[PDB]
């Protein structure tokens, strides 16, 4: 019969032939997103499982080069700014340029952003655009609300185009921010490309801050940690960061 | 030492050893990003010749990072056997390459000769080796370690069960474990990359891993690839200790980027000796991969191949049970396509085996790189012929959490039956008892996770 | 049959079987040049699914060239065992791939199954196979032939000594022969591509080869890769006959471009049985390779993978001693880089072993192609694990007259000692009696052509 | 010190403990093939591998180098090209190289003779060094031999980015009975001077198979010398006009 490789029926397909307990297989198949219980042809994967693998790869490769529309960020009321990177092609090959704000970038933040905030929220596409557009409206409003109800001096958000994680150190120095929160898209997986991550550092400094000084919250999407549920833990994290005056491995517990 | 040579009437002059080591590398996107790559094929060949004519002493006395400035350089230099070094200090890199490749050089000859090498010398040999040189040379340099399984015996091929999950769900992790055990994967380790880096989450993952181990009396070991400090804390508090893992970098600055002190690895060795459920004497696990030092801005003008060798020189000091490069884990900015990921995978494995560590490889790629799953199947077979100690295993190689593709459970069983390789002998006996494997081949009832219920 | 599928909610329509076969191929520069490749990675997967669900009858009844218009098609169709066809005529291409890969499918099972196949069906299975599929599938399909050496036995690995010269200088040809034998190359054939195509020159080249064979009593066979007409005439006039060679194409128009008729191959078969110095029953030799049909304008809109499989259905009729694709002999317009050449090598060998022919491979590349010698070393080892019957052999792989690079003499010795493979059993005894090989490994005095003096 | 492109490096004997070292010298000088380089186990020796990679770096540069326009005027030839525009397109479109461009047909029927008996066409093909090195040694005697006791000689011209089957279109535009094509073969590892000669009797774009052509290959200093070559093409050319055939359709 006809079958779409991207369909839910295909994703729940069981290819084990003559199984010991097929009821357990269905139990295991719904227990994980991993491509389990697809069977085998000798020691090789089965045809359909391979076909669904190659289909997802064609979709996953397209998410790499796609960019968030300049109109979408404007519709979110966000200030768009970019690193030294000009285009996506150069973004994949030059990580050092994605870690520095461009000349017009430094001056825009010093003009349109709140000086010396206690919590600064930065958002960048990173390596996944879907991780932004899909989860933004779900995580960001409760994030800003929790940091203000009842909170402190919150900087204004701004979108960083073609940005890497280390660029949040420059944003902390420029804006004098106490805590910089970066929501950035991770590299695209095979099955999904909606995975968002959070990198937070206390009072960053480009010269001394090592990578271990950041706290990481990964797999923020519908298939992992819910964005609204994630929004609350980032809020609490920002609290504890300001009380302890430390981040990453430097925090207790 | 000479830093120049004439090629086709044109003179090719180089600044120091560090530039010679870099321009001798095969073309890769990482050396270009670092600004140390050769400008053409001609300059690359000229750098190889100048390198091949340099002696072991020329490279041993010129580490990419100075002794008094870097604790990894000191560790490498301090562990050198000076008697083995003085025997080969005047050997050119060309003669050391031919010495390693010689059929008249036995495994016991290399056992003493490698003690006189430094990582820079190990990297030097790999740079003037072809792909087949890297494969055949590594095959004749087996490295055997023992935990609850023996790994690295010629004729055997192991695999790490990697059951990762987007939320560290113990139902998702256990489901991937039964799937991998049904293909004969897990004799290297059952290792989980944890989403959250907290003690209580680690103990839950370890209890799930060892709950399966204790139920079927599996000869293997569990591990959660969190930071080494949190692993130490969990095991001290009563978590089942098997292998202790840490990611390593080839420079002190790179280790500080990961938040790693050398005392932590010393503590990991001491914690394993007091708490870990290991029969053998090897209980540590390290992962490497070209591009980590450059990513941390800690390469100090050195190429990623030379810096990767320094990882192996670091790891050898702690005699771990397993080390594997994660060859294509990062992205195209360090290794762009199939050609470069394969070449780096062969170099890494060769350098690891020449350093005397239980060298495996995570044959893998990312979706923003110019690669597909056929690359993983090409490299996993070449490295198997090279005697690679182990690869990874995931359902179809799809990591739902780390967002990359590694090798499948099918792939280990494929390699074993294609090349007539067996698992670790302890693990092979267990699979035979479970009816999963007979004469190294999957039985008819294999590949079925419902067999464990 | 369906010429349509839905992928992620997108309907992909295909005109006929010929388009599905082409667009199901992995990306290669030849299909782009032919205007038959898929437009996107999504359409390629869509073509694979449509192809996977088609039945054996759907592809058997829709060859790329009509029966009444192509003698190669008639030859492929007339040789099909109809009983073996009726058993599988309703199997999908998905089910045939799983049948081949199954460990419960024995060699004798395939021996009868493959008789119900056509070349188009053989190509169809390879299109939906990954690289490891093509390697593991070909490995479990050994083809054993016998001339004066036995080739194709699992656990063995042969090699063609290819001593080509710019002027057919016999001193240069003999020098390369002694060099090849000193490495254990020559159990497949000692075959020279000639410069001038005349009876007198072929006999001079043949007397040179057989002078070496007769002087040392070498169990092997010589050959001159000229046109089959001039080979037949030379042997009829008294030249020593070993293997009779002919370059083949997968279409009647392609054969005409090569100036070959099917009756010529019939005459070569009869001339070999009457004159040739062959102990076994196989004496013919064919060379193939993707792009030859499109180069002749004789592909008729079919992709180069399907056209290459037709070479094997044509070669199978004449039961030759050896066949090998010359994977990267032509240029980058048909196979661009390392990825494509490796893929084509695994495809060709798998399709050859599936077609029941003694399939080898000239792991090679050209200098205007995006490739180097590290590519040949990657492919030769992948194909060795696939059970490839033989590769070529030249001093370091440098062909001084054909302007390309194949595999070195060192490479066959490397592959044999790396994978614990032996030469042809008859040739191995000669190497042992010559002091060149002990226990499948080169002796200390091996690799020295002056040993024959 | 050692230059890998030197004659001393080409004559290097790497066999460690030879049976007869005097024989190894004899065998090495008897061929251009890279024999007698020894081994390190079953692997090539370091110097031999270095000279391999060094020769390859040079060979890759001989693929993309092009004959200068100042060199073709010093020989007095018509600058005509096919549909290909640059070298990168020529390596991937062999179909466009087998057909002339639009402004090409208008320069052949205008600046050449009508219905010649022998037509000499020259193209760079896949190697430039194959043309420049042997040009002055093969062309002067080729044109002189075809007019010394010869017949109607055509006008020579240079086709840029050309293939072999492009002479079928020339054989009809000019209407020649025999068309002679000197084209550069793809570069070898050790050299790129190798030249070939593709000749056909009365080509026809609709019916000429590649088997109807006669090929004289490996024309260079290491193979067939250009002066000796030039003489054997003129003989070839006389035999085509007599037997009214070419390639496999000939006798002898
Ligand atoms: C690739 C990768 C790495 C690479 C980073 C190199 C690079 N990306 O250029 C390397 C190999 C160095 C690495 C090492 C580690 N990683 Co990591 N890594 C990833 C991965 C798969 C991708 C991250 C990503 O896509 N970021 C988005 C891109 C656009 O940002 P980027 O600026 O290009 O990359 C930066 C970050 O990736 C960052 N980074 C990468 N890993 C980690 C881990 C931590 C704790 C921190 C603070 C930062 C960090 O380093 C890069 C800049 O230097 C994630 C998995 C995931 N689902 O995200 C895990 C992940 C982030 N890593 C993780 C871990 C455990 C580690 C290590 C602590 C391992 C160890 N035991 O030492 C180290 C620590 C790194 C450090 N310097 O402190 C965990 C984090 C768990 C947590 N909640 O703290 C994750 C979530 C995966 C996992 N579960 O194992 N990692
Ligand atoms: C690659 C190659 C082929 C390829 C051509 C595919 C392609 N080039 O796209 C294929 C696989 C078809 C091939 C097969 C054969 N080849 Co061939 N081929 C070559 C090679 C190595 C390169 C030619 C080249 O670089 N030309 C320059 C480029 C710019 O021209 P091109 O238009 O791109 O190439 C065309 C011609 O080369 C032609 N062609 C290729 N080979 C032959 C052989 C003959 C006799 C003819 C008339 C034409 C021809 O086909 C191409 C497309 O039109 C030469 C070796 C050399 N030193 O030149 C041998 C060579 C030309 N081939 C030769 C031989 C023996 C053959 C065969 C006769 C083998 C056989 N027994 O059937 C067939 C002939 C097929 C034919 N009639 O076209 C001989 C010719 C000997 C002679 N006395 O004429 C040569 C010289 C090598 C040798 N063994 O000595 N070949
Ligand atoms: C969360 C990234 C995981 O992948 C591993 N890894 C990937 N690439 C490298 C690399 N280049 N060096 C060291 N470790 C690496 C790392 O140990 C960690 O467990
Ligand atoms: C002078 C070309 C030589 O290489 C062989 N060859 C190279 N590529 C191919 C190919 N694609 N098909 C058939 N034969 C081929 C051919 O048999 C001839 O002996
Ligand atoms: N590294
Ligand atoms: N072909």
């Amino acid at each position: 019969h006809a079958l779409d490789l991207g369909s839910a029926e295909a994703k729940a397909w069981i290819g084990v032939e003559n199984p010991h307990r097929a009821d357990v297989l269905t139990e295991l198949r719904r227990s994980t997103v991993a491509r389990v219980c697809t069977g085998r042809a000798g020691p090789r994967p089965r045809t359909q499982a391979l076909l669904r693998f190659l289909a997802d790869h064609s979709r996953s490769k397209d998410t790499v080069l796609k960019e968030v529309p300049e109109e979408w960020v404007k519709a979110q009321g966000l200030l768009e700014v970019r690193s030294e990177i000009s285009d996506k092609n150069l973004y994949l090959t030059r990580p050092d340029m994605g870690r520095r704000l461009c000349a017009e970038a430094v001056e825009a933040l010093k003009a349109q952003c709140v000086a010396n905030p206690d919590v600064q929220v930065v958002i960048s596409d990173g390596l996944s655009t879907d991780a932004i557009t899909v989860n933004y409206e779900e995580i960001l409003p409760p994030l800003m609300a929790g940091l203000k109800q009842a909170g402190l001096k919150v900087g204004t958000p701004f979108f960083v185009r073609y940005g890497r994680v280390k660029i949040e150190d420059q944003i902390g120095e420029i804006l004098g921010a106490k805590v910089v929160i970066l929501l950035v898209g991770e590299r695209p997986g095979l099955g999904q490309s909606e995975s968002l991550s959070c990198y937070a550092v206390y009072s960053p400094r480009m010269a001394t801050t090592v990578e271990a000084d950041r706290t990481c919250i990964s797999n923020i999407h519908q298939g992992g940690t819910p964005p609204v549920e994630a929004a609350a833990v980032i809020v609490d994290l920002a609290k504890r960061m300001l009380e302890q005056k430390a981040s990453g491995i430097n925090m207790t517990r | 030492m000479k830093l120049k040579t004439t090629l086709f009437g044109n003179v090719y002059q180089f600044k120091d050893v560090k530039e010679v080591l870099a321009k001798a590398n095969e073309l890769r996107s990482g050396d270009v990003l670092a600004g140390v790559a050769a400008a053409s094929s001609q300059e690359r060949v000229a750098a190889k010749q100048v390198l091949s004519e340099m002696t072991v002493a020329d490279i041993r006395n010129n580490p990419v990072i100075a002794y008094e400035d870097d604790c990894v350089t000191r560790l490498i230099q301090d562990d050198v056997n000076e008697t083995a070094y003085n025997q080969i200090k005047n050997w050119s890199i060309s003669e050391l390459r031919e010495y390693v490749l010689s059929d008249e050089t036995s495994v016991d000859d290399i056992a003493f000769t490698r003690k006189g090498l430094t990582s820079e010398v190990v990297a030097a040999v790999a740079k003037i080796c072809s792909n087949a040189d890297l494969i055949y040379g590594a095959k004749k340099m087996p490295v055997i370690k023992k935990a609850n399984t023996t790994i690295g015996i010629p004729g055997t091929f192991s695999a790490r069960l990697q059951p990762n999950d987007t939320r560290d769900d113990v139902q998702s992790i256990a489901a991937q474990i039964y799937e991998g055990l049904s293909f004969g994967v897990g004799d290297a380790v059952i290792g989980v990359n944890p989403v959250t880096d907290d003690v209580e989450n680690l103990s839950r993952v370890l209890d799930t891993i060892y709950g399966v181990i204790d139920k079927f009396n599996i000869p293997t070991q569990g591990c959660v690839l969190a930071h080494v400090t949190t692993q130490i804390e969990a095991i001290r508090r009563g978590a089942p200790g098997g292998l202790i893992f840490q990611s390593i970098c080839g420079s002190e600055k790179g280790l500080k980027e990961f938040g790693v002190e050398l005392a932590m690895l010393d503590e990991a060795r001491a914690v394993g000796a007091e708490f870990n459920r290991i029969a053998g004497e090897n209980c540590l696990y390290f992962e490497t991969g070209q591009g980590s030092a450059l990513s941390a801005g800690a390469n100090f003008g050195a190429d990623q191949v030379t810096m990767e060798a320094r990882n192996y020189g670091l790891a050898r000091h702690y005699d771990p049970f397993i080390v594997n490069t994660v060859v294509g884990f990062i992205g195209p900015e360090y290794l762009y396509n199939d050609r470069q990921i394969i070449r780096a995978g062969l170099e890494d494995h060769f350098m690891g085996k020449l350093s005397g560590i239980s060298m495996g490889c995570d044959c893998c790629y990312t979706n923003h790189a110019d690669a597909d799953q056929n690359l993983n199947e090409n490299l996993m077979i070449l490295l198997a012929t090279a005697g690679c100690n182990y690869i990874m295993g995931m359902p179809l190689g799809d990591d739902i959490m780390l967002n990359y593709q590694t090798t499948a459970f099918h792939d280990t069983a494929t390699v074993r039956q294609l090349l007539n390789l067996r698992p670790s002998p302890e693990f092979e006996r267990w699979l035979e008892s479970m009816g999963i494997m007979a004469n190294g081949r999957l039985t008819k009832r294999a590949g079925d996770p419902s067999l464990f219920f």
